[PDB]
């Protein structure tokens, strides 16, 4: 709120007002200077068109971690916003905003507590964000058209940073296309965007083979063992701060559609992990079948597994499946 | 240690054996759970007043209480003529502790049964302000078919037997 | 409570408006001064304390010279004025068994 | 049991037909043909035995 | 002009109870019901009335009962204040009530909105979690202290803290109040939430639900966990924001305009709630008909064959499950222990045969009794557990299909699946009727006397026939000596008895051939063993002369040895010789004890002997 | 001819009309007056055609009860990150998703009030957020200002009810939360809207203020919300004769036998001995009880097990196509207590609720249910129960009830090693209790 | 100030306990221990202002049970005029007997 229209019904008057702090009251009805001062007053109350109302959106920032020190955890700080840089920030944007500071008043309890504390934000100015189809771009279309080389030079191209391997470098650009299977037209929804698996132990950092491939790759969400586990891996109904509560808080699979799931650590939290797996290779029953509600949303993400074995290296002559613990959700 | 609700504290609340000073308890053959309380009856008479620090405070109550029990063996009263460490599961210590271990016996007798089975059959037998005392002296002749002193007096000077 | 000293007589406000005068009172923010305000909790060193407690502990106010100086975990010496605040034992009545007189070190 | 698994599954047969519209998809030149997927039996007897050694 | 059209309707309901309301003229049904309510009333003194909303619709074919259901929400002080007059007039403390019962439309909860204010809606449902007993007012005398305070005020409305109207003297009002004790009669209430029933339900879709006070005599007759029914009057109901300690959504948004009362600005919200009055819960000759029942000669015969169509054949089992059926005695000695106050009586065989029927018999047949598998062993149930703190109470009972068999002949089967532990805890269950438990929290002593009765498995599925039942047992040996005699069952693939099982069968089966005829109903049974309970006979011949030898002669037969069988039939059997000898004298209603009934007694174990003996 | 009071206006006519234009603008820009004003001409439109025939429902009561007009599919929008401040009072087009509702609490349309005189029963309308009241008494020519009292409980009210809305998480840039707003309906359009269905909803804008303290008058970050006007989903049957007559021929033809065995089968593999169970399994019967003893259902329980991947699901699946109310089984979303029994504590008051079984949700279906092997032994217990009474007994500290279950059931195994092994015994294979063999 | 739960002995089962208020006395103090059974032999009196905040305010009381005696554990309640007190005095008769 910016501005302010109270009508009375008898005299139309409004009575304006500067628009303080977060907290104000309105006014009397026998102050104007028509229907006023007689036996009787109009009886004021507000009006919404007559009303200009701006936008405003609330914001926390922290620290690059680089040019912290070695000591202390960094904090946050308070942004507001004004006029019309809104919608123009996200999660995530390694940004810098210009902007001039001011501090509040906190204008509850305070006698007891809140004697001179002062909890300032800064106000914003401007923002310089950084770091960001046959349209002006065919030009490098083309390079791939007139010097070929699909099998191999794309094979290279794909994570060079290791020693041989050219057959699995090559098994994974195919998947990193898909494409629509069949359009059925008719209610026989098939199988789609088949899924890979790897095993075994390199000493070669296994991790950041893979993960590599997955941050460079489109819309592919990282993963691990710990956090999104099995039953956080879909959506669900968690806390919230002040505002409103009982939000539909996702894992990876509700957000990362059609593109890459790039999971590891295939032994940890498996008791929700088991479920989750065959829950997105058994086409789309992606859901959440809690006390709150019964929807199901979709499912078309490939799956990159790598399982690790069991203690030492895996004896080849020895029996295979003796490190991972799924017979049913592999050989089928 | 029933634990504290909101603004409250860790407080001590008893179970059994603080209650029963002069009572009774049962350990025959819980055979699972066996191991799991008979390392803490043992040391109700071995460490006479027994009590623990478990969280909270280091204290010590007073339990002077007594002990029977009605053990099983495994089977047959006579499983083996093999002594006793072969008949219970229990071993040497926690049975130690005890005075005497009454076991009982029969195989075949003809008058001994009767001197039973006589003896049960009459018991099931035993199935207005003057009414009120002619039941009361109705109820005290049914306990007095040889008179052995019954139980309106006789408990009434154990507890003075004993303080 | 922070003069360190004297115990002036309080103004219990945030921020006045309108002075004697028919004109909208205007705030100059460059021109007005501020200063930083930071607690820390010492515990006792323990070697030198005799082994019949738990660690105690006490609590020291400084100033904006020597923040982010103190990284938990340093052997730290300071140096600075003892000084009790607080009402205690009027502020509410009957006032039983209510310590009011804080323990304080605004030191350097 | 010694080595090997699977027991030749129709779902084995149907993924050989999704990946083989896949590489003809990145390297279109409209061939879909005998050629296009004998690349594709050619990655599945590769991935297959890597045990083998 | 309402005044007189509340006293339109006043007269108008007497003349009522002043008609007949009597179609049929001594082929039962007397006339002028409404005096017998009353003449039935000053004997019991219960102050209640039931009126039905049949005989008031058809007395103004709808002229009166269309307008009823809006007038007594705000004419509740009118119906009621013209009984009041008509008592006067025909009978000599008195509170009373209006309870309507049996509407013809039933809704759900989903269902109540807006003509919905001040109406009358039957609503079925399902209820949980109750509440306690406390009174409410109605009406006080409370006043001021000024100069005298015996002042009966008014309105004891939804914030009646306040009696302030019509001082008795010029004297200072509205400056005090005391609420005496001593001259306010109270009615006693209780809170609970219904909740939608399990055949309507359309998803899961978070089954919403409601509150209901019910206040006259109908507290403490919802019990919890039934479909139920109920009365119908809406109502809503505020928060006056009294002088208290205090005064997501946007909830109150209609309250913002409730705004501006002659008290404090503030926001008085609202929220539909329910009151009720009249609760129910669907879901002679006769006594001269005992009389002849028992003048008969062959009844023991005659319900040993009426007993189930499910099974043919093995009058052998059938004999036993009857005598489960009724009870014995239980009164024993004076000063100490309490005896058995029953038999159990357990079948083998092997599984998918009619084992099965009985089960399924007795379940709907016997008062409360509950069945369960006993598979779930380590959790509940069987092994009575206690449950962990919940909402500010640790050591709470649980439930368990062992404690409520009160009347009740529970029914569980499989012995062999479950573990070890409950083996000797049901074997605790059986020897005394109480069971103990001191685990984490106090010692709790609860006497739930039982029947038990149990089908466990053999080790093979075929019994053997050589060797003896203590190899197809498959349990331990005292909770066999514990039991009764099993009856086992046999099977043979004989092919005559085949083809008349055959037809045995299909005549069950189908829609309609009912040609069996079993003599007695289901009913007419029922209330039979309940003639049959309340007898206690008791033996005073000399046939305990009589008895003493007889198992004085079978002790020494399955002795076979100083290290044979420990399947020593010892003295705890002669007690169930006994208390089965008492049962079936109770069957055919003698209450002295012949030696010729002990008769048949001894040949029951002398046929189980030889089932127990190789 | 039928009564309703709800014209459904597309009102995407006055663009494709060559007048109202303007009429067309100002409905995007006062949708409160406007609506106001056209509910006045339908009802006096159905006068212009009640003044033609004059036998027409006796010209009074069809006359009286007001109607109301539905526009809709007005324009289109996109989301929820376009909603600027300037949009104060338009019509705006959702699709979103609904998530959870609340009871209906009442509304102040009409007010009561008595004091203490004999008699007065003047009703004060409101139409307002401002009650008004006297200071001075009635009824009487001389009384003073009186304790006028607030009998609450007679002047009547409508429903109200609102619905928390978030956003269908569409083209989302894969970092964004979606968000909420919430809904007021105040028409019949109650118990419809039930939560749980994707939605497209026709509303107009409206922001009110909220009281900062909670015992003060004061206040100023607004929060908004919408006022439907119209909702739509977007995404005993009445038996006509035509039907009859079309399965009456095919109830005619011989081949029923095989032209049902075809039809479950577009794409599936022939296998013909299985079509046969599940067919009949759907037709299953009926209930044949009789009214003393037996108490005999005609349901039946096939199984199928053996062979990995044979379309296990998917024939399944489509079982599941054919059955308008049924159940599906989770993977491992339930357990011994995850099935019934509930104790839960939810979000809106902590207090009981006792959901039902899946089990007993399937009342007039086929509960589909797997992983039979692989299902743990704490649970697997009460389907021996639901298998013999058709019932659950739940044993909870909360309650006891014998609640029936009027269900069906198929069985989808799996096997252990590879495949069902033969020339073994296969019943070694699948390890189950022979009790449930019975 | 003892709260009171009911005990589950003689209750029909399968539900919630129920709870009371005690105000003992001076002379009454202490007799019982937090855990046994016991008995009471108390008036009933019913004073409250009206002020209740679990439940919204309302006409409604809540009770309270002022007692006058307390006796301990008792078992096998059979009798008809004797053991339902432990009366315990042996002064004349008893003891000279």
């Amino acid at each position: 709120v910016e501005v302010i229209a109270y009508t009375c019904d008898q005299c139309g008057y409004e009575v304006f007002q500067e628009v303080n702090s977060r907290t104000f009251t309105p006014l009397s009805e026998c102050t104007s200077e028509e229907c006023s001062q007689n036996q009787t007053k109009g009886q004021l109350f507000m009006s919404t068109r007559a009303s200009k109302f701006s936008a405003f959106q609330e914001c926390k920032i922290q620290e690059l971690s680089q040019q912290v020190p070695v000591g202390h955890i960094p904090r946050s700080l308070n942004i507001h916003v004004n006029g019309t840089l809104v919608r123009s920030l996200s999660p995530g944007d390694i940004v810098d905003v210009t902007g001039i500071f001011l501090p509040a008043p906190y204008t509850g309890f305070k006698a007891l507590k809140a004697g001179l504390l002062t909890e300032t934000y800064l106000e914003a100015q401007f923002v310089r964000q950084h770091k960001k189809l046959t349209s002006d771009v065919e030009e490098r279309v083309m390079e791939l058209i007139t010097s070929g080389d699909v099998y191999n030079r794309l094979a290279k191209s794909i994570a060079p940073e290791i020693y041989g391997n050219l057959d699995v470098k090559k098994a994974l650009l195919l998947l990193l296309v898909g494409g629509v299977d069949k359009r059925v037209g008719d209610g026989m929804k098939i199988r789609g965007d088949i899924n890979v698996c790897l095993m075994g132990d390199p000493g070669v950092a296994k991790s950041q083979l893979l993960k590599a491939i997955c941050k460079i790759s489109p819309r592919g969400v990282y993963t691990t063992g710990k956090g999104s586990s099995g039953v956080g891996l879909t959506a669900a109904v968690m806390k919230d701060p002040v505002t409103d509560e009982m939000i539909l808080e996702g894992g990876a699979l509700v957000l990362a559609d059609n593109g890459i799931c790039c999971i590891d650590e295939f032994d940890k939290m498996d008791e929700s992990d088991r479920t989750a797996i065959h829950e997105v290779m058994e086409q789309q029953t992606i859901s959440i079948s809690k006390a709150g509600i019964n929807t199901t949303l979709n499912a078309r993400t490939s799956i990159l597994a790598a399982a690790n074995p069991l203690y030492g290296r895996y004896n080849p002559r020895l029996s295979p499946l003796d490190n991972i613990n799924l017979p049913a959700a592999l050989l089928s | 240690v029933r634990k504290d609700p909101i603004t409250k504290e860790w407080t001590l609340e008893g179970g059994a054996l603080v209650l029963a000073d002069k009572g009774v308890c049962l350990i025959d053959e819980f055979d699972k759970m066996n191991d799991q309380d008979r390392t803490s009856i043992h040391e109700a008479m071995e460490q006479q007043s027994i009590s623990i620090s478990k969280a909270g405070i280091v204290t010590t109550l007073q339990a002077r209480c007594s002990i029977i029990a009605a053990a099983n063996p495994n089977g047959g009263r006579y499983n083996s003529t093999l002594p006793l460490a072969q008949n219970v599961s229990l071993t040497e210590p926690i049975l130690s502790r005890f005075d005497i271990l009454c076991v009982v016996r029969d195989l075949v007798d003809e008058e001994a049964d009767e001197r039973l089975a006589t003896f049960v059959v009459d018991s099931h037998v035993r199935s207005q302000l003057n009414a009120r005392q002619r039941r009361l002296q109705r109820q005290r002749k049914k306990e007095e078919e040889i008179s052995p002193i019954p139980q309106e007096l006789l408990m009434k000077y154990i507890h003075y037997a004993r303080t | 409570a922070t003069t360190t000293l004297t115990t002036r007589i309080p103004t219990p406000a945030i921020y006045p408006t309108e002075d004697t005068e028919g004109n909208k009172l205007t705030t100059e923010y460059g021109y007005s001064t501020f200063i930083d305000h930071q607690r820390i909790t010492v515990q006792e060193m323990p070697e030198m304390a005799p082994a019949g407690q738990l660690p105690r502990s006490i609590d020291v106010i400084l100033d904006d010279d020597l923040v982010d100086k103190t990284k938990p975990g340093d052997r730290v010496n300071v140096v600075g004025v003892f000084k009790s605040l607080g009402a205690g034992g009027m502020n509410q009545s009957n006032s039983n068994t209510l310590i009011g007189f804080k323990t304080l070190i605004l030191g350097n | 049991s010694k080595f090997s698994f699977g027991q030749a599954t129709p779902r084995t047969l149907l993924g050989i037909i999704r990946l083989s519209q896949a590489l003809a998809k990145l390297r279109l030149a409209d061939m879909v043909d005998i050629d296009d997927v004998e690349e594709a039996l050619r990655l599945v007897r590769v991935s297959k035995e890597s045990l083998y050694q | 002009v309402d005044d007189v059209t509340g006293e339109k309707v006043r007269e108008a309901f007497e003349q009522f109870l002043e008609d007949f309301s009597v179609q049929s003229t001594d082929t039962g049904e007397v006339e002028k019901v409404y005096r017998a309510q009353i003449e039935f009333m000053k004997i019991y003194d219960l102050n209640t009335i039931y009126i039905d909303y049949q005989h008031l619709s058809m007395r103004e074919n709808g002229a009166l009962a269309m307008a009823i259901s809006e007038q007594y929400y705000r004419f509740l002080p009118f119906l009621q204040k013209g009984l009041r007059r008509v008592v006067r007039k025909y009978a000599p403390e008195r509170v009373f009530q209006i309870s309507f019962f049996n509407l013809p439309t039933v809704h759900r909860i989903r269902d109540i909105r807006s003509e919905k204010i001040g109406s009358l809606l039957s609503i079925s449902g399902t209820v949980t979690r109750t509440s306690e007993v406390r009174p409410e007012l109605y009406k006080a005398s409370f006043t001021c202290d000024m100069c005298r305070a015996i002042v009966d005020n008014v309105e004891q409305s939804f914030k009646y803290t306040e009696p302030t109207f019509c001082p008795n003297p010029s004297c200072e009002n509205r400056a005090f109040w005391t609420l005496n004790v001593t001259r306010s009669r109270f009615l006693d209430w209780q809170k609970v939430r219904i909740q939608e029933n399990a055949n309507e339900i359309p998803t899961g879709s978070m089954p919403r639900t409601l509150d209901v006070i019910l206040r006259g005599d109908s507290v403490e007759r919802a019990k919890p966990g039934d479909r139920c029914k109920f009365t119908g009057v809406e109502i809503v109901v505020p928060d006056v924001t009294q002088l208290g300690l205090p005064g997501k959504t946007t909830e109150g948004l209609n309250s913002g305009v409730t705004g501006l009362r002659s008290l404090g600005v503030r926001d008085l919200t609202y929220k539909i709630s329910f009151l009720a009055c009249h609760v129910i819960s669907i879901g002679s000759d006769e006594i001269n008909e005992l009389k002849e029942m028992v003048k008969d000669e062959h009844i023991y015969d005659k319900l040993v064959r009426s007993i189930a169509p499910a099974v043919f054949g093995h009058e052998a089992v059938k004999k036993g499950i009857l005598l489960q059926m009724l009870g014995g005695v239980h009164k024993s000695t004076v000063e100490g222990i309490k005896l058995r106050g029953d038999i159990n009586i357990c079948v083998v065989g092997d599984p998918s045969t009619s084992k099965s029927q009985f089960l399924k018999y007795v379940v709907g047949f016997a008062p409360r009794s509950v069945y369960t598998s006993g598979k779930a062993s380590s959790a509940a149930g069987l092994t009575a557990a206690v449950v962990r703190d919940e909402e500010g109470g640790d050591y709470t009972i649980e439930a368990g299909a062992l404690m409520l068999a009160d009347n009740g002949i529970c029914c569980i089967d499989e012995f062999d699946k479950m573990d070890i532990s409950d083996q000797v805890a049901i074997h605790e269950a059986m020897e005394q009727q109480t069971i103990s438990i001191a685990k984490a929290g106090i010692h709790a002593t609860l006497n739930a006397r039982t029947s038990i009765l149990a089908a466990a498995n053999p080790v093979g599925g075929r019994y053997n026939r050589k060797l003896s039942l203590r190899g197809n047992l498959n349990m331990t040996a005292p909770i066999m000596s514990r039991f009764d005699l099993f009856f086992v069952i046999l099977d043979d693939c004989n092919e005559k008895i085949d083809t008349e099982l055959a037809s045995h069968i299909v005549d069950l089966h189908m829609k309609r051939d009912e040609a069996i005829e079993p003599p007695f109903s289901a009913e007419q049974l029922r209330r039979y063993i309940k003639y049959a309970r309340t007898f206690k006979p008791i033996l005073t011949k000399e046939a305990r002369s009589y008895l003493v030898e007889k198992y004085k002669e079978l002790r020494k037969d399955d002795a076979q040895g100083f290290s044979r069988s420990s399947y020593r039939i010892t003295v705890r059997q002669l007690e169930s010789m006994i208390r089965l000898s008492e049962a079936i004298a109770r069957a055919n209603c003698v209450d002295e004890i012949t030696p010729s009934f002990i008769a048949e007694a001894y040949d029951l174990l002398r046929q189980s002997i030889i089932r127990v003996d190789v | 001819e039928l009564g309703t009071s709800n014209l459904n206006l597309d009102a995407r006519n006055l663009l494709a009309y060559k007048q109202t234009e303007d009429l067309y603008h100002q409905l995007l820009n006062y949708p409160q007056e406007v609506i106001s004003i056209m509910d006045q001409t339908i009802k006096d439109c159905m006068v212009s055609l009640i003044v033609d025939n004059n036998l027409d429902y006796d010209l009074d009561e069809i006359e009286t009860k007001f109607y109301k007009v539905r526009p809709y599919n007005v324009g289109s929008c996109k989301g929820m990150r376009e909603l600027n401040p300037n949009d104060i009072d338009k019509l705006i087009n959702l699709k979103g998703l609904v998530l959870r509702s609340t009871p209906v609490i009442p509304d102040m349309k009409v007010a009561f009030f008595k004091c203490n005189v004999c008699d007065h029963t003047m009703a004060v309308e409101i139409d307002r957020g401002v009650i008004q009241e006297p200071a001075r008494c009635e009824r009487i020519d001389c009384n003073e200002p009186n304790s006028m009292s607030l009998i609450h409980n007679r002047c009547s009210f409508a429903d109200k009810q609102v619905i928390k809305l978030q956003e269908t998480p569409d083209f989302v840039p894969d970092g964004q939360t979606p968000h909420s707003i919430s809904l007021c309906v105040y028409d019949e359009l109650v118990d419809s809207c039930r939560a749980g269905d994707r939605i497209e909803v026709t509303g107009t804008f409206r922001s009110i203020p909220i009281r900062a303290n909670s015992r003060q008058r004061v206040l100023s970050l607004y929060k908004t919300y919408v006022d439907v006007v119209h909702v739509k989903k977007v995404s005993v049957r009445q038996i006509t004769d035509q039907d009859l007559a079309k399965i009456r021929e095919v109830a005619a033809r011989e081949d029923l036998y095989s032209l049902l065995a075809r039809s479950i089968a577009p794409s599936i593999y022939e296998l013909e001995d299985v079509k046969k169970g599940i067919l009949l399994q759907l037709f299953g019967g009926t209930n044949k009880t009789f009214t003393k003893g037996g108490r005999y259902r005609g349901d039946i329980n096939i199984l199928l097990c053996g062979d990995p991947s044979t379309s296990k699901s998917q024939i399944l699946q489509y079982v599941h196509k054919i059955t308008p109310r049924g159940v599906y089984t989770s993977g491992k979303g339930s357990s011994a207590v995850g099935l019934t029994a509930y104790i839960t504590r939810d979000v809106d008051t902590k207090q009981l609720v006792l959901e039902s079984g899946a089990l007993v949700l399937s009342d007039g279906g086929v509960c589909c249910i797997d992983e039979f092997d692989k299902m743990s032994d704490s649970t697997r217990s009460v389907l021996h129960e639901v298998m013999e009474q058709q019932t659950i007994s739940i044993a909870k500290a909360g309650i006891i009830t014998t609640l029936n279950a009027r269900s069906s059931i198929l069985a989808s195994a799996n096997p252990i090693g590879s495949r069902y092994n033969p020339n073994l015994p296969v019943t070694e294979n699948i390890d189950l209790p022979p009790p449930l063999l019975s | 100030r003892v709260t009171l739960q009911e005990a589950p002995g003689t209750v029909p089962p399968g539900r919630l306990p129920r709870h009371r208020e005690v105000i003992l006395l001076a002379d009454l103090v202490d007799v019982s221990k937090p855990g046994e059974e016991v008995e009471v032999t108390g008036i009933y009196k019913n004073n409250y202002d009206g002020n209740l905040n679990a439940k919204n305010g309302f006409p409604v009381f809540a009770t309270i049970i002022e007692a006058n005696s307390i006796k301990r554990r008792e078992g096998n309640t059979a009798n008809e005029g004797e053991e339902g007190l432990d009366v315990f005095s042996w002064t004349e008769e008893e003891e000279r007997e």
